[PDB]
């Protein structure tokens, strides 16, 4: 049985944490995005009651490392994570434990496979808001060790991440998980269609103002999701770039590809726990399990 | 004179503060310090600021914390001595209010930003260290919206220059941006820096030749080409903002140009003589 | 205990859900639409097929508005063409299913015995209403489970809130019949929630950019009802359903939800909200309740 | 004279066709047949029609099937002889298109309806049997939108009258509506029929007195009170439609009034003599 027991598409828009009003988040809402939050409650129980992992490995797009792929090996990251674009929605006080041994193994395997890598050991570096948001939504108790991976990209000229390098990083992640005997759940924290409102509604959680950016983005999200819920993951290898080209999907960050590659492109369907929009962007919560 | 009276453009990567810098980093840093002495000699009431590393995709955010200060360990260069940066910045939040108001009057969403723990971008910290070691300047900073058109950022620039005039201020404009963004995907040593990709160096020099000749509207006509082919920092919309703010008038004085880890970097000034 | 009614479901029937699925029985054809609600119904279909495995589906829907009491369709084999008069471009459904006549006769007998004005419909020329057809198609598109269709006591000329007390009596009558006849039944209460909708149809009906809550007030009230469904027992819903009707004009004013919960004995259980979404602005929730 | 030249209001419940009717059902039925003969004597080119029992909540739907026909078994009265209903209806679909275009030009959603198996409402079937047994009238029918304001239906009627004048047609307006809707929620015998609730009979005679006195406006002014207190069929918006179509001019002739299974019912005509 593979050490990676599940892989999840786990989007991180700050609106989802804002709407939950957790103790760690300073701003307070009147709710919002309930169906997506309820879908996450379903994922939380799956992680807690079924998968029972030794570690959560998360790849997210906003810790943009311009040189290679970095691994956070800080034993006990702590700090205040303020979302710069939505500081009124997300000011999160975080505190969690890193599976340092696994993170070091991931960095070692990735470099062995030809990727430029670095291990972060400076506790003064603030964890990015997307990593924090994804981990909160997957496990708000923070009682599972974590390995946070950076997203290789260019912060001065953002582009489609190298999906090939992400497949390599995924293999590196699988090798490290197997070599260290860990039981892991992966969190690929990408939204889907990523065109959004240019103006925020007066009340952020005014759900009348929440809907697809346009039907083109919606139908493309549906095409991807239909392939996910039906056939194997191998065809997604080509559908993902196609969906990126048509919708500017946040999956261009490569986290979805990284996770699917880590799972070995299993011949299985994904369980779409929920889909909805956040300021017009498509957001899907999906769980993939190994073959069998 | 009132309004915007000077302009400057400089890179913002932390390598300019390295203890053992590449020759190009020290040349760019030295040029920046020179620009800072000239800027402070002008004694502007306020300096309008845009750094590409404080970006947004929703409206236009303005720094309304009067005095952000602390220590920042850069998310990319933490492992190097120049990844640890101290900062202590003073923002004229009341002029910023006038500028934000002008932006809202123009149909745009102006967003006041005053939050404990709000992140401060490395570009702004480096610029303060190079241009204003003693923290004499008073800044007014807007985000760099990457989602809306580059011309909307020019509109925000025009609003800032108008506000400066209405307020009777002697102001300058500073934009923190790189040129080509061809980053070397390797852990290089300071002696082995270089422009990172084919055609980037020729593109930067082409743009720099046009600016030194006062041909700014012709860099703006080719901006999208520069962005596509040389991966210019944030599509070089920092220049659109500066031009909108009436800061890039007359010939540009090129103080230095060179690579930073593959990217193109230049220190430029407008209307900043030595006297 | 192990009641005869093994599950009760809130199963809304807007024709858009059938339209978006393009089933063979439906003449008009869509390009998709309302995917998340349809996917939720797929989950409910599997729950009925693979878990509940009932002997009969008992459905109560609002649009067969019978102006004298409560009617039970006892036609052995209802067949015909069901055209939604308001959305004929979306729903023209050729139906053919089998009725549990004995159970229908027992339900009517128990209902009259409890004091309700009743009648057994035996004329096969009467057309089954579009909401009953929609609900049944969405709950089981194979039509391979016997059915008992119940009518909705209301005034077709001055529509009003159904007497919810009468519907509780009909629920007990339904419970008594299922127990007396040894049937294992799944109940389908086919009501939407908030029922204010667009006055104008978008040019493309399934243009999901135009699909969103009528307003945030309607949405918040749906959320209030659903959150109560997700936590506390069902008996308190007896008091919350009328308040939510007054606030949103909910289709639950037809009384189908009350009928089902009463038929289940107001079980001290939470409801599983399989999905929530809007259809031309109206609130629509697919929910499953199980015996204690 | 072109345009809307006559008007009539009649009930639509199938009890009017009962083989064993209560005295009130028979009187109303005979009153309806009376109006039919007067209407066909008028030789209208087209009859604009609104029946409360073909309702909608989305835009305004127009019958564009030129010849719906078949047999219909009422979903409520199937057990009675008058629950079985045959119909053969002819609609002037080309005038209906002009009418729909005028409604669309007025900023309203006109929805052209032509589908096999589309349900035909009992009120329209009963009206055709009483007014036009030989199927010689040509109808133009719009739905009764219950969701939009009542004055939007008055605008639809105004558009239909304008279209008839533009097309040079001599047209009449027929509305199929009940009055009070206090239905007896019991399986009664014909002999024990009676107005269902207190105040419904008084409310009905009140509006009839005003209508017979040519005071349609004062009925429209109190229409909402009539709807709330007497549960008037579809808030009596059928009258708003007829008034909008300029069909309720002058004094109304009351042909008959009585109960139908608790509801109030009346046959009225405007400018239909003999
Ligand atoms: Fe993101
Ligand atoms: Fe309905």
């Amino acid at each position: 049985r593979p050490g990676i027991v599940a892989g999840c598409l786990s989007p991180h828009p700050p609106h989802l944490i804002y709407g939950e009003n957790p103790p760690q988040n300073e701003p307070r809402s009147t709710g919002g995005w309930e169906t997506l939050r309820w879908a996450y409650e379903r994922l939380r129980a799956r992680i807690r009651d079924v998968h029972k992992p030794d570690v959560l490995i998360v790849h997210a797009p906003h810790w943009i490392t311009m040189v290679g792929h970095h691994v956070n090996c800080v034993p006990n990251p702590r700090g205040l994570s303020v979302e710069p674009i939505f500081p009124h929605l997300f000011r999160y006080r975080y505190d969690f434990r890193t599976d340092v041994e696994l993170g070091e193994a991931i960095a070692e395997e990735a470099s062995g496979l030809g990727l430029v890598t670095r291990t972060l050991r400076d506790p003064r570096v603030r964890v990015d808001y997307a990593t924090i948001g994804a981990l909160h939504l997957a496990n708000p108790a923070w009682d599972i060790p974590v390995v946070s991976l950076s997203a290789n990209n260019n912060p001065y000229f953002y582009s489609d991440a190298s999906l090939t390098e992400m497949e390599v990083l995924g293999e590196a992640t699988r090798l490290a998980v197997e070599a260290t005997g860990r039981r892991a759940v992966l969190l690929a924290s990408n939204s889907l269609s990523h065109l959004h409102w240019h103006e925020e509604p007066e009340l952020p959680e005014d759900m009348e103002r929440e809907h697809p950016y346009n039907n083109h983005q919606y139908r493309w999200d549906m095409k991807l999701l239909e392939a996910i819920r039906r056939g194997p993951t191998a065809p997604l290898r080509d559908l993902i770039p196609e969906h990126i080209e048509a919708t500017a999907s946040e999956t261009k960050a490569g986290s979805l590809t990284w996770m699917l590659a880590a799972m070995g492109w299993p011949k299985v369907a994904g369980d779409v726990l929920g889909y909805g929009t956040i300021i017009g962007t498509g957001n899907a919560i999906v769980e993939w399990l190994p073959e069998g | 004179r009132t309004g915007i009276v000077a302009g400057a453009l400089l890179p913002g990567m932390p390598h300019l503060l390295a203890e053992h810098p590449a020759p190009s980093w020290s040349a760019l840093a030295g040029a920046a310090r020179d620009v800072g002495a000239r800027l402070r000699r002008l004694e502007p009431d306020v300096v309008l600021l845009l750094s590409t590393q404080w970006f947004t995709v929703l409206g236009h955010q303005f720094q309304c914390d009067p005095n952000p200060r602390g220590e920042h360990v850069d998310e990319n260069w933490y492992a190097y001595d120049y990844g640890l940066l101290d900062y202590d910045l003073r923002f004229d939040v009341d002029f910023t209010e006038r500028w934000a108001d002008r932006v809202q009057a123009g149909g745009m969403q102006a967003r006041r930003t005053r939050y404990d723990g709000f992140p401060i971008d490395t570009g702004t910290i480096v610029t303060s260290a190079l241009l204003d070691p003693d923290r004499r300047l008073r800044w007014a900073q807007v985000s760099c919206n990457l989602y809306a058109d580059a011309d909307t950022l020019a509109d925000v620039g025009r609003a800032g220059a108008a506000a400066a005039r209405d307020a009777g201020l002697r102001a300058a404009v500073v934009v923190v941006t790189g040129m080509s963004s061809g980053l070397i995907q390797q852990w290089i040593e300071p002696g082995q820096d270089r422009i990172g990709e084919p055609g980037h160096d020729q593109w930067n020099t082409r743009v720099l030749d046009l600016l030194t000749a006062g041909k700014v509207d012709e860099v703006l006509a080719v901006r999208e080409d520069f962005a596509r082919q040389a991966q210019a920092d944030s599509q070089f919309r920092a220049l659109a903002f500066a031009a909108g703010a009436e800061a890039t008038t007359g010939p540009a004085h090129l103080h230095a140009y060179g690579p930073i880890w593959g990217t193109g970097a230049a220190v430029l000034s407008w209307n900043l003589p030595d006297h």
